């Protein structure tokens, strides 16, 4: 076939891989930053909900 | 007689069964028959007509092309009288060079 | 032992280890572990010869003393902070002792010690669950309180795990204790990764889960323990030393068999956290894994060995064993590498 | 004339060559998902022919 | 990591909001390779129990392809998700945090000054 | 005909280990 | 089905089905002492299952046909030709013993299995407990080597210990000169010329180690050719005992269970026969032993497993 | 592209499908046709390289290197036709699926765009060789021999692995388009050096060079006839594929340390051939000579320069095809008299008279006789190296002078001289042998034509 | 890492015997523990020759510790370069020949001087680079 379509595909190809290169440096960079903030949505680790927690009165009055 | 085995089996010749032996196999008929495998698919198809075919590729690495954007490009360079080629490429009025 | 008996000792045996995977209590673990212990004694002492006796002993000392440390470790973690739940605990001897007691479970450091010597004791069945199941439940609580874990204390193990138990494969004729040599050299390579990311910790676990099947499972098909008596299965079955190497050469991790798939994602991971020469050395060790696989491989099918007369029996008769999920356990096993970005559903 | 068997044992002859027909298929299916840039670099990119509507296929 | 996310209801293979992305088309290259995972065990499968093969048990093998194509299938849109899932939240994330993610300068390379080494 | 394993790197491979020595004589 | 665990499970037992007509009674004696005619009227008298002497084509008799396969492609070995030469170098003395021991340690499995699955007696001639006197008589004028006798105990215990010794056996008593009186009279020509020896090392073997040493674990009782040829007193011998000795009487449907699982499991029961130690007489050749096996193959209904075979007829292979 | 890879897999179930006796012929049939195909993709464009996907593209380099992998892949089969005959028909067909497995992992593998994908069967490719060498080897130290064969590669293959996906953790992606526009200069940072050695050992050791070439002499020689070509003529050239690609981000680190390298290699030709002048094993003699040409292109690829680029690709075509060829000559004679000994059959012109012709064109092609394309590889190498220094010449030089002698002592002590007498065996050559032996040397005269084929992207 | 950090605290070519001090201290406690190990797992059977192997691993750990102290500082004090990693490199080969002088081979202790007379260079190559071999987790 023509040069154009080996030139314009290649471009589509270098497209490809230039987004995919620059995302791969993102994920990098974001999962240092959040593992260590930790203001993120995933590396949440577990806690303690606050549900179980039994605010009735007590048998004593300082509780 | 350490195990029981076998004698190292003589090499057989192909040539004494049935002396038109090709040296394919051991079936006379599959044998001509990889005969005019080997050759036909081997030299006829693959290097008379591939040679063919790799001698008459259409331009490769543009070697004619830059040729003809050769001439054009002296014929008008020296045209005007400023020389025939540039020592300097990328042309240096735009480069913003630092200090 | 009575098929129901033994049904039943396997069906607490596995929700033993359920429990661990599905407790949010410390006291829990324990209790899961415990009477997972409780009920794997009796599936090792089945056969009932003194080699298993001395077996379930040896296996019995190393993870009931595992088991009793770990209560320190809750017991010691409950004293600073008050707190049964499982999360990233707050004290470093806690957290170093509980490594200790868990690893000995798993054996990877000296404590490993006690691996291949059960294993050799015991039936091939047994050393099958033994070498598969009862590695979800230490590994388990790694990964729920990996966060809270000394880098430095467990990559110490991890090295060991994989120097030691890939190093004295070399000197192993029993197949067993190959078997068990290559299973310590596995367990370090997922715990290497663990404090790091534990997606590909689970990841490694199930793939070196199918070889371990596909491997024992087809041991057990061969009825073969000696590497003699395994040299000698290529004149009955062929086929099967054929799939024997087929599995080997995975287990080594040679491209583009599945078993590389783990070893290649463990590097990546560490590489990414700026640990570049920890990745090379277990790399490097992972040829020692290879050699006496290539050992196994040379003597099971690449060549030849002799047979005797006897063997001639065989050829009449056919196995009656079913060898469940056999069939998709090497395939799962063989080839799973073009797959690879499905590890992400671990996630 | 032997037919039956004269496909059975030469039936392997057509795999290959479908396949290089297959293999020009996903040849030509997998560059439409790379069209992206179609007559879209300016160095290539030219007006349109009245009637054609894709420059490469 | 996707371990702790908050809305992350535990045990649920596919979530259902992971129903808003495209599913795999049926003819998935990803697909149709766990289909041959499914044939591949079936050729062995009478190999181990000495049966002939390719020509062995058709109902055996066939079973395995749609097996293995069916698992493959949801295992196939719960790999989707949560790669879906790791780029959501990881653009929420960096429009959250601007400070962190400068916009590095516009400069042509007539301006950047690269040192060149011959080869001599 | 190739070259195949006998007694001898059949008792290569057999023993308690490959890689005997005094202690593993015994 | 078999006796799967799924039919334990489900109730299939084993002590409900046999009863006082099961034992595993073993004829034996002397070369030609007409133990295997002894054996037919104990059989037929009281309704209890037959098993000859096991040959070098026993196991070729189990499987397929029965019919006796090629030496070649089972045996290795000829009992006529260990009798034109018993001190052959190529091991055809010791070949023979081994593969005798195998054929008759898979008929052990046979009676078992049989009795185990119905209930029925057994009645066999020379149980495996007494193949040794050959060996050791065979030992004797050195007509195996040395090497020999450790192989071949080697796979007594790695086997015949599980297999238990059977409830009550009776012998044949006779003396060597009436055997070299009948062995004329039987006339083919490769048993006229054994050897009083090799009659006499069989028979103190017998005297001395095989009847004393087993008869702790099952009731021993001779009997000499008058004494054999009466069928009637036999038979009320035998059935008058209780069977005190031996580790039959006090099992349950545990290891009868455990037991089936292995007898059935006809690789499974002489698995141990194919030790891995290594002897000139008994070890084959890769380059022989890969082309004897694909001569086995490539006979019919083994090329593929039993009811896979389209060669013979199987017919319904793309669906089983 | 798709256009090859699918036919060769393709392939594999008809080899396994096909009748009792056609394997041969139907695996040959199609086995040159792909070959054809092949030729089709020689076509190269003017500078962009013939990019097909993300998954596989080709250049200048790739195509060369494809169309030799196909059309060898034919030759095996003809020459491996006459030891396995006396085989079962599920080995020779177990022994067919492992040569085409290996080619497949050869056309993915030269095609691939991602150096990670360039990695994953550049390891692949052993599985199927030693598989080749260790079960279907007709020796005993084959067993040794192909566990210094994969160790070797190993020791070196995992180190790169650690390598490459730190380049993935830094630079994003490994594409073979997006490393080469995005090229950094390489600091000389200490780290640095240790991150060029490991991207450049793992290639050096499948490209023998001195010191790490001890595998080559005994993979060589006990390897059948069919594994030792396709080791011989495509394997070591992955290699120097990786180089090609891989020293885009290792200027100008390797302006400084290519020194020892290219210590090594030069001295070392000087040294292997020397090994050739004086072997008793006709086949190890071959295998050596393969250590010497391949130093060669060594130190031409370390060099990085124009001319000296396209010389390595030239050689690496042309060395690949007569060490094949050779190959063929040792295994043509060897079953004759069943020895690798090389004066144990002399005379050999006498009682075969077209094999002494074939014989003489493969020793005038490893001679790089001009104008045989390995007159042009090791010519335009001369002139890169002594542009680089004017000394190399010397050595250089004198490695021309060796090669002399060693591949015209071949032919002397086998083909000329007089014959033995005891041997009787020897029966007229058959014809599939001359068969192939053409089929091996016709298309490198064919190549004289056209040097720009396989000049590579530097062209 | 207290003892380890006497050994980094001292500046590389000064302070020779304080660096010889901390450096036979770091092998004299790496025998130790091998020491200990090998009575552990190797019994032995009479206590008098029990403290004799321990004294024999220390006493070679610690003239191996020792050894490459001296080197490394003299040859950073002699040639003013503390910066080059062949400073320890000459260092680490004399602590092999000293384990060929324990061992009374020079096979062993050739071997001895190539291989850790290398890692003597990557371990200096580290310190100088940064790397580290027990990276925290970081992503
Ligand atoms: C991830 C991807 C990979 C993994 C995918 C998931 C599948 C993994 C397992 C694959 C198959 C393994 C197998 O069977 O190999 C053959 C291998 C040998 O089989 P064999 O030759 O028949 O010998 C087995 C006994 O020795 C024979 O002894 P027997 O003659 O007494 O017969 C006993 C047998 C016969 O069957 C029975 O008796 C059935 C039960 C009847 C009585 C009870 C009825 C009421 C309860 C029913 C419960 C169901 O029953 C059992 O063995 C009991 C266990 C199985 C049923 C219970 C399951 C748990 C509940 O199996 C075993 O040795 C069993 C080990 C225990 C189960 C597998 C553990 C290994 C895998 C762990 C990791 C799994 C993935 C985790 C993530
Ligand atoms: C006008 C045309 C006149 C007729 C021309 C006929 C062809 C000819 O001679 O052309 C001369 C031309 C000369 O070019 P030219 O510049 O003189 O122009 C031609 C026209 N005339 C002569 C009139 C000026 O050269 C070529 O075409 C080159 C031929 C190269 C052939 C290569 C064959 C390779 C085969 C490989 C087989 C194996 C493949 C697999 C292995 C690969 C390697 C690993
Ligand atoms: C990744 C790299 C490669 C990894 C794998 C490498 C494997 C081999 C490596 C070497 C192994 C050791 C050396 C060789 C050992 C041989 C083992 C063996 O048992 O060999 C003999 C045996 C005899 O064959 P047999 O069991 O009788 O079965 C014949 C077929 N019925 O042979 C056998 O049992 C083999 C039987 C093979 C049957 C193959 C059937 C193929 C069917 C293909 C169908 C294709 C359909 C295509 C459809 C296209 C359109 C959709
Ligand atoms: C982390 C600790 C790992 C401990 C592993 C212990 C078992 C394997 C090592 C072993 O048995 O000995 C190694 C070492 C030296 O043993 P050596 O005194 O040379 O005697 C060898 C011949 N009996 O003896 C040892 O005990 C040293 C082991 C730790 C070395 C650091
Ligand atoms: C910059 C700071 C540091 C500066 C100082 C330099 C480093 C510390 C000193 C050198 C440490 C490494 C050299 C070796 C020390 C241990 C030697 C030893 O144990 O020798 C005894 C023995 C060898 O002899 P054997 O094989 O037993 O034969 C005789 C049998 N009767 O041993 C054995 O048999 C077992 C095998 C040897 C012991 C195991 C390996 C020991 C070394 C591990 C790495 C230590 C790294 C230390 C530095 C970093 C950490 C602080
Ligand atoms: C059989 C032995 C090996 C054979 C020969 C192989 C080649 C020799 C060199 C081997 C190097 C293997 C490790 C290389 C991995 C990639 C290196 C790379 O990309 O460069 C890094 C180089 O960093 C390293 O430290 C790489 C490892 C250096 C060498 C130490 C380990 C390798 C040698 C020992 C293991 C292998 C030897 C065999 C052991 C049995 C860059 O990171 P950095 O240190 O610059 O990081 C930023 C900052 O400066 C701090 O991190
Ligand atoms: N080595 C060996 N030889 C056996 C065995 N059983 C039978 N033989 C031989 O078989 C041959 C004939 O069997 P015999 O039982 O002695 O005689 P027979 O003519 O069959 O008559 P019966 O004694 O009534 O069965 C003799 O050479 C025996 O030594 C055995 O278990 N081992």
């Amino acid at each position: 076939d023509g040069p154009e379509k080996n030139y314009e595909k290649t471009m589509a190809i270098l497209q490809i891989e230039a987004e995919k290169a620059e995302l791969r440096l993102k994920e990098l960079e974001v999962r240092r930053l959040m593992r260590a903030r930790g203001d993120g949505p995933w590396y949440q680790y577990p806690t303690i909900d606050k549900a179980l927690i039994d605010h009735s009165p007590k048998t004593t009055p300082d509780n | 007689i350490r195990l029981q085995e076998d004698p190292d089996p003589e090499d057989e010749n192909l040539y004494e069964k049935n002396p038109d032996s090709h040296g394919y196999d051991k079936d006379p008929i599959v044998d001509l028959w990889n005969m005019r495998v080997v050759f036909f698919f081997g030299f006829s198809i693959v290097l008379v007509l591939g040679s063919t075919f790799v001698a008459y590729l259409p331009d490769y690495r543009m070697q004619e092309w830059a040729r003809r954007e050769a001439e054009r490009l002296v014929k008008y360079r020296e045209a005007n009288g400023l020389p025939l080629m540039e020592s300097n490429c990328f042309d240096p009025n735009k480069i913003q060079l630092p200090e | 032992m009575n098929p129901i008996i033994y049904t039943t000792l396997i069906m607490t045996v596995m929700s033993g280890t359920m429990l661990v995977m599905i407790s949010s209590h410390w006291l829990l673990i324990w209790i899961g572990f415990e009477m997972n212990l409780l009920a794997m004694i009796p599936v090792l002492m089945k056969n009932f010869n003194p080699r298993a006796t001395e077996a379930a002993t040896k296996y019995f000392l190393t993870q009931a003393t595992a088991s009793m440390m770990l209560m320190m470790a809750i017991i010691i973690n409950l004293l600073y902070s008050g707190q049964w739940t499982i999360t990233k605990m707050f004290n470093p001897v806690a957290m170093t002792m509980m490594t200790m007691a868990l690893a000995m479970k798993l054996g990877l450091s000296p404590f490993h010690f006690w691996v291949p010597e059960v294993t050799q004791g015991i039936s091939l069945q047994a050393g099958l669950l033994l070498l598969t199941w009862q590695k979800l439940a230490p590994l388990s609580v790694l990964c729920q309180i990996s966060q809270s874990i000394n880098p430095n204390l467990m990559l110490t193990m991890a090295m060991l795990s994989i120097l030691i138990g890939g190093w004295g494969g070399l000197n192993q004729t029993q197949l067993r204790k190959i078997m068990a040599y290559s299973s310590i050299a596995h367990m370090g390579w997922m715990t290497a990764v663990l404090p790091y990311n534990t997606t590909m910790t689970i990841l490694n676990l199930l793939i070196y889960i199918t070889m371990t099947l596909a491997m024992f499972m087809l041991l057990i098909h061969s009825s073969a323990t000696t590497t003699l008596s395994l040299s000698h299965t290529w004149n009955k079955m062929p086929v099967i030393t054929s799939l024997m190497m087929v599995t080997l050469l995975s287990m080594g991790g040679l491209p583009p068999l599945s078993g590389f798939m783990p070893k290649w994602m463990i590097i990546q991971e560490m590489t990414k956290n700026e640990s570049i020469i920890m990745p090379t050395l277990m790399a490097m060790t992972a040829l020692l894994n290879l050699y006496f696989y290539m050992r196994l491989a040379y003597s099971s099918s690449l060549t030849m060995f002799p047979s005797t007369n006897n063997m001639k029996m065989k050829w009449q008769f056919e196995h009656t064993k079913q060898m469940k999920l056999l069939p998709t356990m090497i395939v799962l096993s063989t080839l799973v590498l073009p797959m690879t970005p499905a590890l992400s559903s671990l996630n | 004339m032997n037919v039956l068997q004269i496909v059975r044992d030469h039936w392997v002859h057509i795999l290959v060559p479908v396949g290089f027909v297959f293999g020009c298929y996903l040849d030509r299916r997998s560059d439409e998902k790379l069209t992206a840039f179609r007559n879209k670099s300016l160095l290539f990119k030219r007006e349109l022919r009245p009637n054609e509507e894709v420059t490469w296929k | 990591m996707m371990s702790g996310r908050p809305g992350r209801v535990p045990l649920q293979f596919l979530p259902n909001e992971a129903r808003s992305l495209p599913p795999p088309k049926l003819t998935d290259p990803r697909l149709v390779y766990m289909g041959f995972l499914g044939y591949c065990s079936g050729l062995i499968d009478n190999a181990i129990r000495r049966r002939p093969v390719v020509s062995a048990g058709l109902h055996r093998q066939l079973l395995y392809v749609t097996s293995f194509v069916f698992f493959g299938y949801y295992l196939l849109k719960r790999q989707d998700y949560m790669y879906a899932l790791r780029d959501h939240d990881m653009f929420a994330y960096v429009k959250s945090h601007p400070e962190d993610f400068p916009e590095k300068d516009k400069k042509t390379y007539g301006e950047i000054l690269e040192e060149f080494h011959p080869v001599r | 005909r190739q070259w195949q394993p006998d007694v001898e790197w059949a008792e290569q491979f057999g023993g308690a280990v490959m890689y005997p020595t005094k202690e593993t004589a015994h | 089905l078999q006796y799967g665990p799924l039919a334990f499970v489900l109730g299939e037992r084993t002590t409900r089905k046999l009863t006082e007509t099961s034992k595993v009674i073993t004829v034996d004696g002397n070369i030609c002492s007409g133990k295997g005619r002894l054996a037919r009227e104990i059989a037929e008298k009281l309704g209890l299952r037959h098993f000859p002497e096991a040959g070098i084509h026993y196991a070729d008799s189990t499987t397929g046909d029965g019919k006796p396969l090629d030496v070649q492609l089972s045996g290795n070995c000829s009992l006529e030709k260990f009798y034109d030469d018993p001190k052959s170098n190529d091991g055809n003395s010791y070949r023979l013993q081994s593969w005798l021991y195998a054929s008759r340690l898979l008929q052990y499995a046979d009676a078992l299995e049989h009795l185990l699955s119905t209930g029925q007696g057994v009645v066999l001639e020379r149980s495996i407990y007494s193949d040794f006197v050959f060996l050791e008589a065979m030992y004797r004028q050195g007509f195996i080597r040395k090497q020999c006798v450790e192989h071949y105990n080697e796979v007594k215990k790695v086997t015949a210990c599980e297999y238990l010794p059977p409830h009550v056996v009776v012998y044949v008593d006779v003396p060597v000169p009436e055997i070299q009186s009948r062995i004329q009279k039987k006339g083919n020509p490769h048993e006229m010329k054994i050897t009083a020896a090799y009659l006499q090392d069989i028979e103190n073997a017998y005297k001395k180690t095989f009847l004393p040493e087993m008869s702790e674990k099952c009731e021993v009782l001779q009997y000499s050719a008058r004494e054999a040829e009466d069928a009637e007193k036999v038979v009320e011998d035998i059935e008058y005992l209780k069977c005190d000795k031996g580790p039959w009487p006090d099992q349950d449907d545990r290891t009868f269970h455990r037991l089936r699982m292995l007898v059935q499991n006809k690789l499974e029961v002489l698995n141990y026969t194919t030790i891995p130690v290594y002897l000139p007489e008994i070890t084959i050749g890769a380059h022989q032993s890969d082309r004897v096996f694909q001569k086995f193959t490539e006979l019919p209904g083994r090329k593929y497993s039993p009811g896979y075979n389209e060669d013979v007829g199987d017919k319904w292979i793309w669906l089983k | 592209m798709l256009k090859i890879i699918i036919p060769t897999t393709m392939l594999l179930p008809m080899t396994w499908m096909s009748k009792h006796n056609m394997i041969w012929i139907n695996a040959t049939v199609h086995s040159l046709l792909i070959s054809l195909i092949s030729l089709s993709l020689l076509n190269q464009l003017g500078e962009n390289s013939l990019n097909f996907s993300l998954t596989f593209f080709s250049d200048s380099l790739s195509a060369p290197l494809l169309v030799l992998t196909t059309w060898l892949l034919p030759l095996m089969l003809m020459a491996s036709q006459s030891h396995l005959s006396k085989e079962t028909t599920t080995r020779k067909k177990l022994y067919i699926t492992m040569l085409i497995l290996l080619q497949l992992f050869l056309i993915m593998t030269f095609t691939a765009t991602e150096l990670i994908l360039f990695y994953i069967l550049f390891e692949a490719t052993l599985v199927p060789t030693l598989i080749i060498i260790t079960r279907w080897g007709n020796q005993t130290e084959r067993l040794n021999a192909g566990l210094y064969f994969l160790f070797y590669t190993l020791a070196g293959s995992l180190p790169l692995l650690v390598a490459l996906v730190y380049i993935q953790n830094t630079t994003g992606s490994l594409n073979f388009l997006i490393i080469h526009y995005w090229s950094h200069p390489l600091s000389n940072s200490w780290s640095n050096i240790f991150m060029w050695l490991a991207c450049i050992m793992a290639f050096m050791v499948k490209m023998p060079l001195y010191g790490l070439h001890l595998w080559l002499p005994k993979a060589h020689v006990e390897a059948p006839i069919a594994g030792s070509m396709v080791l011989a003529a495509v394997l070591l050239k992955l290699g120097g594929y990786g180089m090609m690609r891989i020293t885009t981000i290792l200027n100008p680190l390797t302006n400084y340390m290519a020194y020892p390298f290219l210590m090594l290699s030069m001295w070392g030709m000087i040294m292997t051939s020397s090994i050739c002048l004086r072997q008793t094993d006709l086949k190890s003699l071959i295998a050596y000579s393969s250590v010497s040409h391949m130093a060669l292109v060594i130190v031409a690829i370390m060099i990085q320069t124009p001319w000296s680029f396209m010389g390595a690709t030239a050689l690496m075509i042309a060395h690949g095809l007569t060490s094949s060829m050779l190959f063929c000559l040792a295994n043509t004679n060897y079953e004759r008299v069943h020895s690798r000994t090389m004066i144990l059959a002399r005379g050999l012109q006498t009682l075969l008279p077209l094999m002494a012709t074939w014989w003489l064109m493969a020793s005038l092609t490893n001679l790089a006789l001009p104008p045989s394309i390995n007159l042009i590889g090791e010519l335009f190498i001369i002139t890169a190296s002594f542009s680089w220094s004017n000394i190399t010449i010397i050595l250089m030089g004198m490695n021309m002078m060796i090669t002399a002698l060693y591949s015209l002592y071949m032919l002397i002590t086998t083909q000329r001289g007089k014959y033995t007498h005891h041997i009787n065996n020897i029966k007229a050559s058959f014809t599939r042998e001359n068969a192939l032996m053409a089929l091996h040397i016709l298309p490198l005269l064919l190549l004289t034509l056209n040097p720009k084929m396989i000049l590579g992207p530097l062209y | 890492k207290t003892l380890l950090h006497k050994y980094s605290d001292i500046p590389e070519g000064t302070e020779c015997h304080r660096k010889a001090y901390a450096s036979t201290s770091i092998g004299g406690a790496t025998g130790l523990i091998v020491s200990a190990y090998s009575i552990a797992l190797k019994p032995p059977a009479s206590f008098l020759e029990g403290v004799a192997r321990t004294g024999r691993y220390t006493f070679t750990s610690a003239a191996i510790g020792a050894i490459f102290g001296l080197t490394s500082c003299i040859s950073a004090q002699v040639r003013e370069k503390p910066d080059d990693p062949l400073n320890y490199f000459i260092g680490g080969c004399a602590g092999g020949l000293t384990l060929g002088a324990r061992t009374r081979s020079y096979g062993i202790g050739a071997a001895a001087c190539a291989y850790m007379g290398l890692t003597a260079a990557l371990v200096k190559m580290g310190q100088l680079e940064g790397w580290q071999v027990f990276a925290e987790p970081k992503v």
